[PDB]
């Protein structure tokens, strides 16, 4: 009679059917990405249209059951998504509108290329094309050729579309009862119900900022260390206190300053840790790379992979006859079904990323007892940061000293050690800037508080104060950065990145504590160790059914994200850094233009 | 490797729903609409009215947990009725003298 009876009878009969159409829906993208057919590019889009119909059909049923009759916290989770009634609370023209921009700018981010100045005849692609070019590329008028002609004719013709994207977003949170469309990326911490476990969703603004203020004295050394390299090169566009120009980063959008690894190593005198070379030796192939990361995961405890698992798995493109994308990802189907779609060759990185496509899968193992709804991470930040421990504890010397891919002879010192850390530091401490500043700049555009003619104004203005990066050349308001990127086009969550880097070393961590590490962070390895494996299961099962501030608390003992961590696994980093920036500058300034002199 | 075949069968269902639980060793076919609430059905769906019974997908694909397992269980009930069904016997050597 009561409500709550209703609510979940509800519950139990829609986890059916709507796992049951999910299967077919991503068995249709799989069939789809692994072979280019006329017939998987139709079935994703039947499967793909019958599975998003059905949650607007079942929307209806699920806002007649109000949550203040509820006094369930996981009944009232599972109806939390349900509620929303996603682009049905848009009127139908800006509804029918809404999926055509995102078409056209998904479609013109693939489409884009910049034709050669030196050979107009020839049109390269950005991906792979400009992406590869970027990388190696040393000369300062060729990487500025395709870093300034690209939003020329994408950043320039995308405002308009992306204009019209902010619009139709802002009036699906005011219909929500949003306060606007910065605080929809928000709502995926929102926590409610538990008493003193509450998060509310403005806290987020507050603690990307907090916790950016800790990390700009590591930042600052890191950043005058990577200027210090490339000063001999322009000493006249680079300035010592100044900042650096925005083509150099080592790739379009400066994402990761690994392609700078090259020139910045330490020490060129000394051999680094490849297992490149050892494989080749070794005679593996892509069965036996995947084997060796599955013991990985019964050292610590962790079930094994099942058999449908290893035989369904695609190792290879067979030639152009069937084409299957090369992007490595995780597909997660349902019932059981686990599959990686990967182009597997032999490197030093595909053995790591062995280990992150298959933290994927066996963190997906723990919560599969779920029920469809309760099937998910806690939030967006710990899907790829599981993967990313499984990684950090392979790359460490210890574990390929235990399989045999590093001599046992091999010496082991600071000077080794520092190279290591120099190059995860690049990708690490590169990104959370960046990710602060893309993140931030995004939730000051849609909430008001920038003119549709400043963006551009305040978009480098903060670039300086925040990554210390300058344009070369000026923009004005007809150019947009953030169209061209990947995320911001395909509108997916780019919050997600900077939250990663905190989750990720509190769990690296906590897990060394457990199994009694001793010595500095980057020398633990978790293989062999049962123990802290016992304790990180008890998170991976919960998912998103209990609050993430909860399931933090039994881990790390911690209620939110915290720099210390971040600070102590490059503390080896730090104190090196510190001695060699003081003939430098520590630190840069925003009034330094390399156009303004 | 016998059941299950490629697009999925939905000849096997199954009863999700009922107003109690069964008893001991019974068996109920009925298809009537299952009413959660105190909501009208008449044998039509709609709101608080569900149709009990739901299908198992089965295709060669899925995991090996989930994968359908024909199950027979054998009833052994002693009644007070003459024994018949007995073990199997044994015959040995005939030997003589």
């Amino acid at each position: 009679s009561t409500i709550e009876e209703q609510a979940k009878t509800f519950l139990d009969k829609f986890n059916h059917e709507a796992e049951d159409l999910f299967y077919q829906s991503s068995l249709a993208s799989w069939n789809y990405n692994t072979n280019i057919t006329e017939e998987n590019v139709q079935n994703m889009n039947n499967a793909g249209d019958k599975w998003s119909a059905f949650l607007k059909e079942q929307s209806t049923l699920a806002q007649m059951y109000p949550l203040q009759e509820i006094q369930n916290l996981t009944v009232k989770l599972q109806l939390q998504a349900l509620q929303q009634n996603g682009s049905s609370v848009l009127s139908e023209d800006k509804s029918k509108r809404l999926n055509t921009i995102l078409n056209t700018m998904s479609t013109i981010y693939s489409t884009g290329k910049v034709c050669n100045p030196d050979n107009p005849q020839e049109c390269l692609l950005l991906e792979p094309g400009l992406n590869e070019i970027m990388a190696n590329s040393l000369d300062y008028n060729e990487r500025l050729w395709a870093w300034e002609s690209w939003r020329s004719e994408v950043g320039k013709q995308l405002r308009p579309l992306y204009e019209e994207y902010v619009v139709l977003k802002n009036e699906m949170a005011r219909a929500n009862h949003y306060e606007d469309y910065g605080d929809y990326w928000r709502g995926d911490y929102e926590v409610n119900g538990v008493d003193g476990y509450d998060y509310s969703r403005g806290q987020l603004i507050e603690d990307v900022e907090h916790t950016f203020e800790e990390i700009k004295p590591l930042y600052e050394h890191l950043h005058a260390y990577v200027r210090a390299k490339l000063m001999n090169a322009y000493p006249s566009y680079i300035s010592p206190i100044g900042c650096l120009p925005a083509h150099l980063l080592g790739d379009m959008w400066g994402r990761f300053w690994t392609n700078l690894y090259s020139l910045t190593v330490p020490f060129g005198q000394k051999p680094n840790i490849d297992v490149t070379d050892a494989m080749v030796d070794q005679a593996w192939d892509a069965q036996r790379i995947f084997k060796e990361a599955e013991k990985f995961f019964v050292s610590v405890g962790l079930p094994n992979m099942t058999q449908g698992f290893w035989e369904n798995s695609m190792l290879t493109d067979p030639g152009n006859v069937q084409k299957a994308v090369c992007h490595p990802t995780a597909w997660d189907l349902g019932k059981g079904d686990f599959r990686i779609l990967m182009c597997t060759k032999v490197t030093m990185d595909d053995f790591l990323t062995a280990h992150h496509e298959m933290g994927h899968i066996q963190y997906d193992m723990a919560y599969a007892a779920q029920p469809f709804l309760l099937r998910n991470g806690a939030n967006e930040g710990f899907h790829e940061a599981v993967g990313e421990i499984m990684s950090l504890s392979a790359a460490t010397p210890k574990h390929l000293k235990s399989i045999g891919l590093l001599s046992p002879d091999f010496q082991e010192d600071n000077e080794t050690e520092i190279n290591f850390l120099l190059k995860q530091a690049l990708t690490i401490v590169g990104t959370l800037p960046f990710t602060y500043m893309l993140e931030k700049w995004r939730w000051m555009v849609f909430k008001g508080e920038i003119p549709k003619d400043q963006w551009m104004k305040k978009w480098w203005e903060m670039k300086r104060e925040i990554v210390g990066v300058v344009e070369p050349v000026p923009h004005d308001e007809t150019y947009c950065d953030p169209a061209s990127l990947f995320h911001v086009s395909n509108d997916y969550s780019f919050i997600r990145y900077y939250t990663r880097t905190l989750y990720q070393f509190q769990f690296q961590e906590a897990l060394c504590q457990a199994a009694k590490h001793e010595g500095p962070l980057h020398k633990c390895d978790i293989s062999n160790s049962t123990e802290a494996g016992q304790k990180l299961f008890n998170m991976l099962r919960l998912g998103k059914s209990e609050p993430w501030t909860l399931a933090l608390e039994n881990v790390v003992g911690a209620k939110n994200m915290n720099v210390r961590p971040l600070l102590n696994y490059f503390e080896p980093l730090f104190t090196w850094l510190k001695d060699q920036n003081k003939n430098s500058f520590v630190g840069w300034s925003t009034d330094w233009s390399p156009y303004a002199d | 490797n016998l059941d299950s075949k490629v697009g999925g069968n939905y000849n096997y269902l199954y009863r999700l729903f009922r107003k109690s639980n069964l008893k001991p060793f019974e068996r109920d076919i009925s298809t009537e609409i299952y009413q959660a609430g105190s909501t009208p059905c008449n044998g039509v769906k709609g709101f608080n009215c569900y149709f009990p019974l739901q299908s198992y997908g089965f295709q060669p694909t899925y995991g090996v947990g989930y994968q359908p397992y024909r199950v027979v269980v054998l009833s052994f009930e002693l009644l007070h009725a003459p024994a018949t069904v007995c073990g199997p016997k044994k015959s040995t050597n005939l030997v003589k003298n």
